[PDB]
């Protein structure tokens, strides 16, 4: 995977 | 103080880097997933805006040769924010930005794992930021932890710094991505890594001159979706902990996460030029970059000299309270649940966030  | 968005290039005001030199002298990376075609526009956007001279960029395609690097249009937002933050953090210059980017037609997480093996094993980059992860017990079920810590301990070994994201779920990173889950606490992959810095998060305040005001725990609470949004931290499941947080007593025998912590809540956050549009952006996603170009201008101040720096933060910081702006307020769960920030290290925020020239300061009297 995810972004953060 | 006042709570509101900011340029990035006022973090060096903000985290009192300002007498420090640019990172003129260091080439920082960027790990991403796909292509970097729009942000490369978006960065000429900033840097002309801002009326700074051009960064020097080269992207790389880490995988294989016929493998896809075409734009993520979601992605761009946060190559953007990672970009345009750790530029404006460097005091408005790199040396190079290397934006080492992932294959998306790979198998499983292979793509990102290449990702970070061409960053290491080219070594050209003292610096690099990795604004993404995923729960740990998921990449650990799969190889990829076991596979991806090899690397970073190669990168730690020659001195090279990856800056990682803790999370934006607070303590519920396994749990449907955010989902309040009462006490049951996770963590996120890489940060989890004792190899790498992980970099939590911060509400940021400051007064009407802009300076400096007060920094709480990043937690901004539920979404329309139920999904808290909050900095990660916690310990590792699966990572023992390294001798240098023995400093931090009374917790478990595992890495402890994160390391120290800056600016992350929306409200609070960067304005970042995305297709063409500036946008208000939160997340630890913001926190490592501002943390990746506050160390590149330390590293260029220090002849790129400075080796993996988690044992030094930990004994400098436990020992000279000075360095850091102590996170006292605030906690990353919900509904009584989840870490509480205190004085000093907290599972929230870490250390806190690094006055820059202080650290500085240090580093000429003591080294690092
Ligand atoms: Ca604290």
């Amino acid at each position: 995977x995810y972004l953060y | 103080g006042t709570a509101k968005g900011h340029n990035p290039t006022e973090f060096p005001t903000i985290y009192d880097a300002s007498s420090a030199p640019t990172a003129a002298n260091t080439t920082v990376g960027i790990i991403t997933i796909g292509g970097v075609s729009q942000t490369l526009q978006d960065l000429q956007q900033f840097t002309s805006a801002n009326g700074l001279a051009s960064v020097n960029t080269q992207t790389i395609q880490t995988g294989s040769s016929n493998g896809d690097y075409s734009d993520d249009q979601q992605g761009q937002g946060e190559w953007d924010l990672d970009s345009q933050s750790i530029v404006g953090s460097a005091g408005g210059a790199v040396q190079q930005l290397l934006f080492y980017m992932a294959d998306q037609s790979a198998s499983g997480n292979t793509g990102l794992t290449q990702a970070f093996n061409q960053a290491v094993s080219d070594n050209v980059a003292k610096v690099i930021n990795v604004s993404l992860g995923w729960c740990e017990a998921d990449a650990n079920a799969d190889g990829t932890l076991q596979a991806e810590d090899r690397i970073f301990a190669t990168a730690a070994a020659q001195g090279q710094t990856f800056s990682v994201s803790s999370g934006d779920e607070g303590v519920y990173e396994c749990n449907n991505r955010g989902y309040p889950d009462g006490s049951t606490y996770s963590v996120s992959w890489p940060a989890s890594s004792p190899n790498v810095i992980a970099v939590g998060g911060t509400t940021l305040y400051t007064t009407s001159a802009g300076a400096y005001s007060n920094e709480t725990v990043w937690n901004e609470g539920l979404d329309s979706n139920g999904k808290l949004w909050a900095t990660g931290g916690g310990y590792s499941v699966y990572e023992s902990k390294p001798s240098w947080q023995s400093v931090v007593s009374g917790t478990p025998g595992r890495r402890l996460l994160p390391d120290i912590s800056f600016d992350a809540a929306q409200g609070t956050g960067a304005l970042i030029y995305n297709y063409g549009q500036l946008q208000q952006i939160g997340g630890t996603s913001l926190a490592s970059p501002i943390f990746v170009g506050l160390w590149a201008r330390l590293q260029s101040a220090n002849s790129n000299s400075l080796g993996f720096p988690a044992a030094s933060f930990y004994s400098a910081i436990s020992s000279t309270p000075s360095l850091v702006h102590d996170v006292k307020s605030g906690n990353n769960g919900y509904g009584g649940y989840g870490y509480n920030a205190g004085t000093g290290w907290d599972y929230p925020t870490g250390w806190g966030s690094l006055d820059i020239a202080k650290l500085s300061a240090y580093i000429r009297s003591n080294g690092f």
